Protein backbone atom coordinates (compact mmCIF):
# COMPACT_ATOMS: atom_id res chain seq x y z
CA UNK A 1 0.00 0.00 0.00
CA UNK A 2 1.66 3.23 -1.17
CA UNK A 3 0.82 6.55 0.44
CA UNK A 4 -1.40 8.99 -1.42
CA UNK A 5 -0.31 12.61 -1.29
CA UNK A 6 -2.59 15.64 -1.06
CA UNK A 7 -2.53 19.42 -1.42
CA UNK A 8 -1.76 21.24 1.82
CA UNK A 9 -4.31 23.98 2.48
CA UNK A 10 -3.07 27.59 2.65
CA UNK A 11 -4.01 30.11 5.36
CA UNK A 12 -6.02 33.23 4.47
CA UNK A 13 -5.33 36.54 6.17
CA UNK A 14 -7.80 38.73 7.97
CA UNK A 15 -7.95 42.49 7.61
CA UNK A 16 -9.96 44.07 4.82
CA UNK A 17 -13.72 43.93 4.44
CA UNK A 18 -15.70 44.08 1.20
CA UNK A 19 -18.87 46.13 0.95
CA UNK A 20 -21.83 43.78 1.54
CA UNK A 21 -21.55 42.01 -1.81
CA UNK A 22 -23.93 39.19 -2.69
CA UNK A 23 -27.04 39.20 -0.51
CA UNK A 24 -29.14 36.19 0.39
CA UNK A 25 -31.20 34.58 3.12
CA UNK A 26 -34.79 35.78 2.92
CA UNK A 27 -35.47 33.86 6.10
CA UNK A 28 -33.51 30.71 5.25
CA UNK A 29 -31.20 29.50 8.03
CA UNK A 30 -27.96 31.47 7.70
CA UNK A 31 -25.09 29.14 6.79
CA UNK A 32 -21.39 29.77 6.07
CA UNK A 33 -19.30 27.39 3.95
CA UNK A 34 -15.57 27.32 3.18
CA UNK A 35 -15.13 24.87 0.32
CA UNK A 36 -12.14 24.04 -1.87
CA UNK A 37 -11.62 21.66 -4.77
CA UNK A 38 -8.12 20.86 -6.04
CA UNK A 39 -8.49 19.18 -9.40
CA UNK A 40 -5.86 17.09 -11.18
CA UNK A 41 -6.57 17.10 -14.89
CA UNK A 42 -4.90 14.28 -16.80
CA UNK A 43 -5.28 14.92 -20.55
CA UNK A 44 -3.40 11.69 -21.23
CA UNK A 45 -2.00 10.05 -18.13
CA UNK A 46 0.86 12.01 -16.58
CA UNK A 47 1.88 13.05 -20.08
CA UNK A 48 -0.25 16.19 -20.00
CA UNK A 49 -1.30 17.42 -16.57
CA UNK A 50 -3.09 20.55 -15.40
CA UNK A 51 -3.79 21.22 -11.69
CA UNK A 52 -6.87 23.30 -10.94
CA UNK A 53 -7.63 24.61 -7.47
CA UNK A 54 -10.95 26.32 -6.86
CA UNK A 55 -12.12 28.08 -3.73
CA UNK A 56 -15.77 28.71 -2.95
CA UNK A 57 -17.55 30.63 -0.26
CA UNK A 58 -21.13 29.54 0.16
CA UNK A 59 -22.63 29.63 -3.32
CA UNK A 60 -19.88 31.52 -5.10
CA UNK A 61 -16.49 30.43 -6.51
CA UNK A 62 -14.13 33.30 -5.67
CA UNK A 63 -10.49 32.26 -5.99
CA UNK A 64 -8.60 30.11 -8.45
CA UNK A 65 -5.23 28.53 -9.22
CA UNK A 66 -4.75 27.25 -12.77
CA UNK A 67 -1.32 25.61 -12.86
CA UNK A 68 -0.96 26.90 -16.45
CA UNK A 69 -0.90 30.39 -14.89
CA UNK A 70 1.25 29.59 -11.85
CA UNK A 71 -0.57 32.17 -9.76
CA UNK A 72 -3.79 32.60 -7.86
CA UNK A 73 -6.44 34.50 -9.76
CA UNK A 74 -9.53 36.06 -8.23
CA UNK A 75 -12.84 34.99 -9.74
CA UNK A 76 -14.93 37.43 -7.70
CA UNK A 77 -13.74 40.27 -5.49
CA UNK A 78 -14.35 38.19 -2.42
CA UNK A 79 -11.16 36.28 -3.16
CA UNK A 80 -8.76 38.96 -4.38
CA UNK A 81 -7.22 39.50 -0.92
CA UNK A 82 -6.09 35.86 -0.95
CA UNK A 83 -4.88 36.19 -4.50
CA UNK A 84 -2.75 39.11 -3.41
CA UNK A 85 -1.75 37.56 -0.11
CA UNK A 86 -0.56 34.28 -1.62
CA UNK A 87 0.87 35.47 -4.95
CA UNK A 88 3.30 37.73 -3.11
CA UNK A 89 4.71 34.71 -1.34
CA UNK A 90 7.35 33.49 -3.85
CA UNK A 91 7.88 30.57 -1.47
CA UNK A 92 4.29 29.40 -1.58
CA UNK A 93 3.99 29.68 -5.37
CA UNK A 94 6.84 27.19 -5.86
CA UNK A 95 5.31 24.76 -3.42
CA UNK A 96 1.99 24.90 -5.28
CA UNK A 97 3.34 24.79 -8.83
CA UNK A 98 5.30 21.65 -7.93
CA UNK A 99 2.25 19.88 -6.53
CA UNK A 100 1.30 19.05 -10.11
CA UNK A 101 4.13 16.54 -9.76
CA UNK A 102 4.50 15.84 -6.05
CA UNK A 103 0.74 15.24 -5.82
CA UNK A 104 -1.14 14.92 -9.11
CA UNK A 105 1.35 12.81 -11.00
CA UNK A 106 2.41 11.21 -7.73
CA UNK A 107 -1.10 9.97 -6.97
CA UNK A 108 -2.08 9.05 -10.52
CA UNK A 109 0.86 6.62 -10.65
CA UNK A 110 -0.64 4.88 -7.63
CA UNK A 111 -4.19 5.11 -8.92
CA UNK A 112 -3.18 3.66 -12.27
CA UNK A 113 -2.85 0.33 -10.45
CA UNK A 114 -6.47 -0.38 -9.52
CA UNK A 115 -8.72 2.47 -10.64
CA UNK A 116 -7.61 3.27 -14.18
CA UNK A 117 -7.50 -0.44 -15.10
CA UNK A 118 -10.84 -1.26 -13.37
CA UNK A 119 -13.30 -3.19 -15.59
CA UNK A 120 -16.84 -4.42 -14.85
CA UNK A 121 -18.79 -6.05 -17.69
CA UNK A 122 -22.31 -4.91 -18.52
CA UNK A 123 -25.41 -7.08 -18.32
CA UNK A 124 -27.71 -6.67 -21.28
CA UNK A 125 -31.41 -7.53 -21.47
CA UNK A 126 -34.15 -6.31 -23.80
CA UNK A 127 -37.88 -6.21 -22.95
CA UNK A 128 -41.25 -4.46 -23.48
CA UNK A 129 -42.87 -2.50 -20.62
CA UNK A 130 -46.28 -0.81 -20.85
CA UNK A 131 -49.93 -1.70 -20.34
CA UNK A 132 -51.11 -3.86 -23.24
CA UNK A 133 -53.70 -1.56 -24.85
CA UNK A 134 -50.72 -0.36 -26.91
CA UNK A 135 -52.12 3.18 -26.89
CA UNK A 136 -48.63 4.70 -26.84
CA UNK A 137 -45.60 3.42 -28.74
CA UNK A 138 -44.62 -0.07 -27.54
CA UNK A 139 -41.36 0.91 -25.88
CA UNK A 140 -38.68 -1.71 -26.49
CA UNK A 141 -36.28 -1.37 -23.55
CA UNK A 142 -32.59 -2.21 -23.78
CA UNK A 143 -31.04 -2.31 -20.32
CA UNK A 144 -27.25 -2.25 -19.99
CA UNK A 145 -26.48 -2.23 -16.26
CA UNK A 146 -23.72 -2.77 -13.71
CA UNK A 147 -20.78 -1.63 -15.86
CA UNK A 148 -17.57 0.40 -15.49
CA UNK A 149 -16.15 2.68 -16.82
CA UNK A 150 -18.91 4.83 -18.30
CA UNK A 151 -17.75 4.79 -21.92
CA UNK A 152 -20.31 2.79 -23.81
CA UNK A 153 -22.32 2.69 -27.00
CA UNK A 154 -25.86 1.32 -26.95
CA UNK A 155 -27.32 1.08 -30.44
CA UNK A 156 -30.70 -0.07 -31.74
CA UNK A 157 -31.12 -1.87 -35.07
CA UNK A 158 -34.55 -2.42 -36.64
CA UNK A 159 -34.11 -5.19 -39.21
CA UNK A 160 -30.40 -4.49 -39.47
CA UNK A 161 -31.43 -0.85 -39.92
CA UNK A 162 -30.00 1.25 -37.08
CA UNK A 163 -32.82 3.16 -35.42
CA UNK A 164 -31.48 6.69 -35.45
CA UNK A 165 -34.78 8.21 -34.34
CA UNK A 166 -37.28 7.60 -31.57
CA UNK A 167 -34.54 6.45 -29.20
CA UNK A 168 -35.50 7.50 -25.65
CA UNK A 169 -32.73 7.10 -23.11
CA UNK A 170 -32.01 8.00 -19.51
CA UNK A 171 -28.47 8.58 -20.62
CA UNK A 172 -25.59 7.36 -18.51
CA UNK A 173 -26.59 6.86 -14.88
CA UNK A 174 -24.06 6.95 -12.03
CA UNK A 175 -24.76 4.57 -9.13
CA UNK A 176 -22.24 6.13 -6.73
CA UNK A 177 -20.62 2.77 -6.03
CA UNK A 178 -18.28 2.67 -9.02
CA UNK A 179 -20.86 1.18 -11.38
CA UNK A 180 -23.11 2.57 -14.14
CA UNK A 181 -26.38 1.56 -15.81
CA UNK A 182 -28.42 2.84 -18.74
CA UNK A 183 -31.75 2.46 -20.53
CA UNK A 184 -32.01 2.96 -24.26
CA UNK A 185 -35.64 2.49 -25.25
CA UNK A 186 -37.07 2.41 -28.77
CA UNK A 187 -40.58 3.62 -29.68
CA UNK A 188 -42.20 1.20 -32.14
CA UNK A 189 -45.11 -1.17 -32.87
CA UNK A 190 -43.84 -4.81 -32.66
CA UNK A 191 -44.29 -7.17 -35.62
CA UNK A 192 -43.32 -10.87 -35.94
CA UNK A 193 -41.77 -9.97 -39.29
CA UNK A 194 -39.28 -7.40 -38.00
CA UNK A 195 -36.18 -8.07 -35.88
CA UNK A 196 -34.96 -5.34 -33.54
CA UNK A 197 -31.42 -5.78 -32.24
CA UNK A 198 -29.69 -3.98 -29.36
CA UNK A 199 -25.94 -3.74 -29.79
CA UNK A 200 -23.73 -2.90 -26.84
CA UNK A 201 -20.06 -1.96 -27.06
CA UNK A 202 -17.75 -1.23 -24.14
CA UNK A 203 -14.07 -1.52 -22.94
CA UNK A 204 -14.75 -4.56 -20.75
CA UNK A 205 -16.34 -6.51 -23.59
CA UNK A 206 -14.39 -8.06 -26.46
CA UNK A 207 -17.26 -8.46 -28.92
CA UNK A 208 -20.35 -6.24 -29.11
CA UNK A 209 -23.08 -7.86 -27.05
CA UNK A 210 -26.00 -8.49 -29.39
CA UNK A 211 -29.47 -9.19 -28.09
CA UNK A 212 -32.52 -9.84 -30.28
CA UNK A 213 -36.30 -9.55 -30.03
CA UNK B 1 -5.11 4.88 -26.62
CA UNK B 2 -5.26 7.92 -24.31
CA UNK B 3 -6.22 8.05 -20.63
CA UNK B 4 -8.27 11.16 -19.76
CA UNK B 5 -9.09 11.23 -16.04
CA UNK B 6 -9.70 13.72 -13.26
CA UNK B 7 -8.91 13.36 -9.59
CA UNK B 8 -10.43 15.83 -7.18
CA UNK B 9 -9.56 16.57 -3.59
CA UNK B 10 -12.80 17.98 -2.21
CA UNK B 11 -12.92 19.46 1.25
CA UNK B 12 -15.01 21.84 3.30
CA UNK B 13 -15.94 23.15 6.70
CA UNK B 14 -19.45 24.32 7.53
CA UNK B 15 -20.99 26.60 10.15
CA UNK B 16 -22.90 26.62 12.32
CA UNK B 17 -23.19 22.83 11.99
CA UNK B 18 -19.42 22.69 12.51
CA UNK B 19 -19.17 19.79 10.06
CA UNK B 20 -16.06 19.06 8.05
CA UNK B 21 -15.21 16.87 5.11
CA UNK B 22 -12.19 15.68 3.16
CA UNK B 23 -12.49 13.32 0.21
CA UNK B 24 -10.91 12.25 -3.05
CA UNK B 25 -12.79 11.65 -6.26
CA UNK B 26 -11.87 9.72 -9.40
CA UNK B 27 -13.71 10.43 -12.64
CA UNK B 28 -16.80 11.22 -10.58
CA UNK B 29 -16.69 8.45 -7.99
CA UNK B 30 -15.41 8.62 -4.45
CA UNK B 31 -12.14 6.84 -3.86
CA UNK B 32 -12.24 7.43 -0.11
CA UNK B 33 -13.01 10.09 2.45
CA UNK B 34 -11.81 10.67 5.99
CA UNK B 35 -13.84 10.22 9.15
CA UNK B 36 -12.77 13.52 10.67
CA UNK B 37 -13.86 12.53 14.18
CA UNK B 38 -12.64 8.92 14.23
CA UNK B 39 -9.62 10.16 12.26
CA UNK B 40 -9.56 7.31 9.74
CA UNK B 41 -9.60 6.54 6.03
CA UNK B 42 -12.81 4.98 4.70
CA UNK B 43 -12.57 3.43 1.26
CA UNK B 44 -15.64 3.52 -0.96
CA UNK B 45 -14.98 -0.05 -2.01
CA UNK B 46 -13.12 -2.38 0.36
CA UNK B 47 -10.77 -3.69 -2.34
CA UNK B 48 -9.22 -0.23 -2.83
CA UNK B 49 -7.73 -0.62 0.66
CA UNK B 50 -4.98 -3.04 -0.30
CA UNK B 51 -3.77 -0.97 -3.28
CA UNK B 52 -2.85 2.19 -1.40
CA UNK B 53 -3.00 4.12 1.84
CA UNK B 54 -3.68 7.66 3.00
CA UNK B 55 -2.68 9.32 6.26
CA UNK B 56 -6.00 10.60 7.68
CA UNK B 57 -4.14 13.09 9.86
CA UNK B 58 -3.36 14.85 6.61
CA UNK B 59 -7.05 15.58 6.18
CA UNK B 60 -7.62 16.83 9.73
CA UNK B 61 -4.73 19.25 9.40
CA UNK B 62 -6.35 20.61 6.23
CA UNK B 63 -9.80 20.86 7.82
CA UNK B 64 -8.13 22.91 10.52
CA UNK B 65 -6.94 25.46 7.98
CA UNK B 66 -10.32 25.27 6.27
CA UNK B 67 -12.19 25.88 9.51
CA UNK B 68 -10.02 28.93 10.17
CA UNK B 69 -10.40 30.30 6.64
CA UNK B 70 -14.15 30.22 7.10
CA UNK B 71 -13.80 32.83 9.83
CA UNK B 72 -11.78 35.16 7.64
CA UNK B 73 -14.43 34.70 4.94
CA UNK B 74 -17.18 35.56 7.39
CA UNK B 75 -15.19 38.53 8.65
CA UNK B 76 -14.50 39.57 5.05
CA UNK B 77 -18.10 39.25 3.84
CA UNK B 78 -19.36 40.82 7.06
CA UNK B 79 -21.22 37.59 7.80
CA UNK B 80 -23.48 38.03 4.80
CA UNK B 81 -25.32 34.74 4.21
CA UNK B 82 -26.71 33.35 0.98
CA UNK B 83 -29.89 31.46 0.15
CA UNK B 84 -30.06 27.68 0.53
CA UNK B 85 -30.37 25.54 -2.58
CA UNK B 86 -32.83 22.63 -2.35
CA UNK B 87 -31.97 19.21 -3.89
CA UNK B 88 -33.52 17.22 -6.74
CA UNK B 89 -34.40 13.78 -5.46
CA UNK B 90 -34.50 10.71 -7.65
CA UNK B 91 -35.12 7.08 -6.79
CA UNK B 92 -34.13 4.21 -9.06
CA UNK B 93 -33.10 0.60 -8.51
CA UNK B 94 -29.41 -0.27 -8.87
CA UNK B 95 -30.25 -3.17 -11.16
CA UNK B 96 -33.23 -4.45 -13.18
CA UNK B 97 -35.99 -5.40 -10.74
CA UNK B 98 -36.73 -9.16 -10.72
CA UNK B 99 -39.22 -10.46 -8.11
CA UNK B 100 -37.77 -12.26 -5.10
CA UNK B 101 -34.29 -11.51 -6.43
CA UNK B 102 -32.40 -9.14 -4.04
CA UNK B 103 -31.86 -5.64 -5.45
CA UNK B 104 -30.93 -2.19 -4.13
CA UNK B 105 -32.71 1.17 -4.16
CA UNK B 106 -30.74 4.35 -4.84
CA UNK B 107 -31.99 7.69 -3.59
CA UNK B 108 -30.16 10.34 -5.57
CA UNK B 109 -29.94 13.76 -3.93
CA UNK B 110 -28.44 16.45 -6.19
CA UNK B 111 -27.67 20.13 -6.93
CA UNK B 112 -27.77 21.47 -3.41
CA UNK B 113 -25.99 23.44 -0.71
CA UNK B 114 -25.32 23.86 2.14
CA UNK B 115 -23.93 20.29 2.31
CA UNK B 116 -26.35 18.87 4.90
CA UNK B 117 -29.55 16.84 4.83
CA UNK B 118 -31.81 14.51 6.74
CA UNK B 119 -32.71 11.41 4.73
CA UNK B 120 -35.23 8.69 5.55
CA UNK B 121 -36.28 5.52 3.76
CA UNK B 122 -39.87 4.33 3.85
CA UNK B 123 -40.92 0.74 3.15
CA UNK B 124 -44.72 0.85 3.04
CA UNK B 125 -44.74 4.09 5.00
CA UNK B 126 -42.58 2.47 7.64
CA UNK B 127 -39.12 3.97 8.30
CA UNK B 128 -36.28 1.60 7.37
CA UNK B 129 -33.11 1.57 9.45
CA UNK B 130 -31.51 -1.69 8.34
CA UNK B 131 -29.94 -2.51 5.00
CA UNK B 132 -29.22 1.17 4.46
CA UNK B 133 -26.02 3.09 3.79
CA UNK B 134 -25.07 6.52 2.46
CA UNK B 135 -22.18 8.26 0.73
CA UNK B 136 -20.71 11.48 2.04
CA UNK B 137 -21.32 14.76 0.21
CA UNK B 138 -20.02 14.39 -3.34
CA UNK B 139 -18.46 17.11 -5.54
CA UNK B 140 -20.07 18.29 -8.76
CA UNK B 141 -18.48 20.40 -11.45
CA UNK B 142 -19.98 23.61 -10.13
CA UNK B 143 -20.31 24.69 -6.47
CA UNK B 144 -23.17 22.41 -5.45
CA UNK B 145 -23.34 18.87 -4.01
CA UNK B 146 -24.85 15.46 -4.72
CA UNK B 147 -25.27 12.40 -2.49
CA UNK B 148 -26.39 8.76 -2.51
CA UNK B 149 -28.54 6.75 -0.14
CA UNK B 150 -28.98 3.03 -0.54
CA UNK B 151 -31.63 0.62 0.64
CA UNK B 152 -31.30 -3.13 0.36
CA UNK B 153 -34.62 -4.71 -0.51
CA UNK B 154 -36.50 -7.70 -1.83
CA UNK B 155 -38.83 -6.90 -4.79
CA UNK B 156 -42.49 -7.77 -4.14
CA UNK B 157 -45.78 -6.64 -5.66
CA UNK B 158 -47.22 -5.89 -2.20
CA UNK B 159 -44.53 -3.28 -1.60
CA UNK B 160 -43.88 0.38 -2.26
CA UNK B 161 -40.98 2.59 -1.19
CA UNK B 162 -40.37 6.27 -0.49
CA UNK B 163 -37.19 8.33 -0.07
CA UNK B 164 -37.80 11.37 2.14
CA UNK B 165 -35.29 14.25 1.86
CA UNK B 166 -35.25 17.35 4.06
CA UNK B 167 -33.04 20.36 3.33
CA UNK B 168 -33.10 23.91 4.74
CA UNK B 169 -33.76 25.16 1.23
CA UNK B 170 -37.13 23.37 1.25
CA UNK B 171 -40.50 24.39 2.70
CA UNK B 172 -41.62 20.83 3.43
CA UNK B 173 -39.65 17.59 3.05
CA UNK B 174 -39.47 16.09 -0.41
CA UNK B 175 -40.83 12.57 -0.57
CA UNK B 176 -40.00 10.77 -3.81
CA UNK B 177 -41.78 7.52 -4.61
CA UNK B 178 -40.68 4.14 -5.97
CA UNK B 179 -43.02 1.20 -6.51
CA UNK B 180 -42.29 -2.08 -8.30
CA UNK B 181 -43.05 -1.87 -12.02
CA UNK B 182 -42.99 -4.68 -14.59
C1 LIG C 1 -0.67 9.26 -24.20
O1 LIG C 1 0.45 8.95 -23.38
C2 LIG C 1 0.87 7.59 -23.56
C3 LIG C 1 1.83 7.26 -22.42
O2 LIG C 1 1.13 6.69 -21.31
C4 LIG C 1 1.43 7.40 -24.98
O3 LIG C 1 1.81 6.01 -25.18
C5 LIG C 1 0.86 5.12 -25.69
O4 LIG C 1 0.88 5.21 -27.12
C6 LIG C 1 2.19 4.96 -27.66
C7 LIG C 1 2.14 5.29 -29.14
O5 LIG C 1 1.25 6.36 -29.41
C8 LIG C 1 2.61 3.52 -27.37
O6 LIG C 1 3.96 3.34 -27.79
C9 LIG C 1 2.49 3.19 -25.87
O7 LIG C 1 2.58 1.77 -25.71
C10 LIG C 1 1.17 3.68 -25.25
N1 LIG C 1 1.24 3.60 -23.80
C11 LIG C 1 2.40 3.40 -23.18
C12 LIG C 1 2.63 2.03 -22.54
O8 LIG C 1 3.27 4.26 -23.11
C13 LIG C 1 0.37 7.84 -26.02
O9 LIG C 1 0.98 7.91 -27.31
C14 LIG C 1 -0.30 9.19 -25.69
N2 LIG C 1 -1.51 9.34 -26.49
C15 LIG C 1 -1.80 10.49 -27.09
C16 LIG C 1 -3.23 10.67 -27.58
O10 LIG C 1 -0.99 11.40 -27.25
C1 LIG D 1 -22.47 43.64 9.02
O1 LIG D 1 -23.83 43.17 8.98
C2 LIG D 1 -24.61 43.60 10.12
C3 LIG D 1 -25.97 42.94 10.02
O2 LIG D 1 -25.85 41.57 9.67
C4 LIG D 1 -24.72 45.12 10.11
O3 LIG D 1 -25.51 45.56 11.20
C5 LIG D 1 -23.32 45.72 10.20
O4 LIG D 1 -23.41 47.13 10.07
C6 LIG D 1 -22.41 45.17 9.11
N1 LIG D 1 -21.04 45.58 9.39
C7 LIG D 1 -20.55 46.70 8.86
C8 LIG D 1 -20.68 47.97 9.67
O5 LIG D 1 -20.00 46.72 7.76
C1 LIG E 1 -32.01 17.76 10.43
O1 LIG E 1 -32.07 17.02 11.66
C2 LIG E 1 -31.38 17.68 12.74
C3 LIG E 1 -31.37 16.73 13.92
O2 LIG E 1 -31.05 15.41 13.50
C4 LIG E 1 -32.07 19.01 13.08
O3 LIG E 1 -31.34 19.68 14.10
C5 LIG E 1 -32.16 19.89 11.83
O4 LIG E 1 -33.00 21.01 12.11
C6 LIG E 1 -32.69 19.13 10.60
N1 LIG E 1 -32.46 19.94 9.42
C7 LIG E 1 -33.44 20.14 8.54
C8 LIG E 1 -34.68 20.87 9.03
O5 LIG E 1 -33.36 19.77 7.37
Amino acid sequence: ADLIAYLKQATKGGGGSLVPRGSGGGGSRPWFLEYCKSECHFYNGTQRVRLLVRYFYNLEENLRFDSDVGEFRAVTELGRPDAENWNSQPEFLEQKRAEVDTVCRHNYEIFDNFLVPRRVEPTVTVYPTKTQPLEHHNLLVCSVSDFYPGNIEVRWFRNGKEEKTGIVSTGLVRNGDWTFQTLVMLETVPQSGEVYTCQVEHPSLTDPVTVEW
Amino acid sequence: IKEEHTIIQAEFYLLPDKRGEFMFDFDGDEIFHVDIEKSETIWRLEEFAKFASFEAQGALANIAVDKANLDVMKERSNNTPDANVAPEVTVLSRSPVNLGEPNILICFIDKFSPPVVNVTWLRNGRPVTEGVSETVFLPRDDHLFRKFHYLTFLPSTDDFYDCEVDHWGLEEPLRKHWEFEE
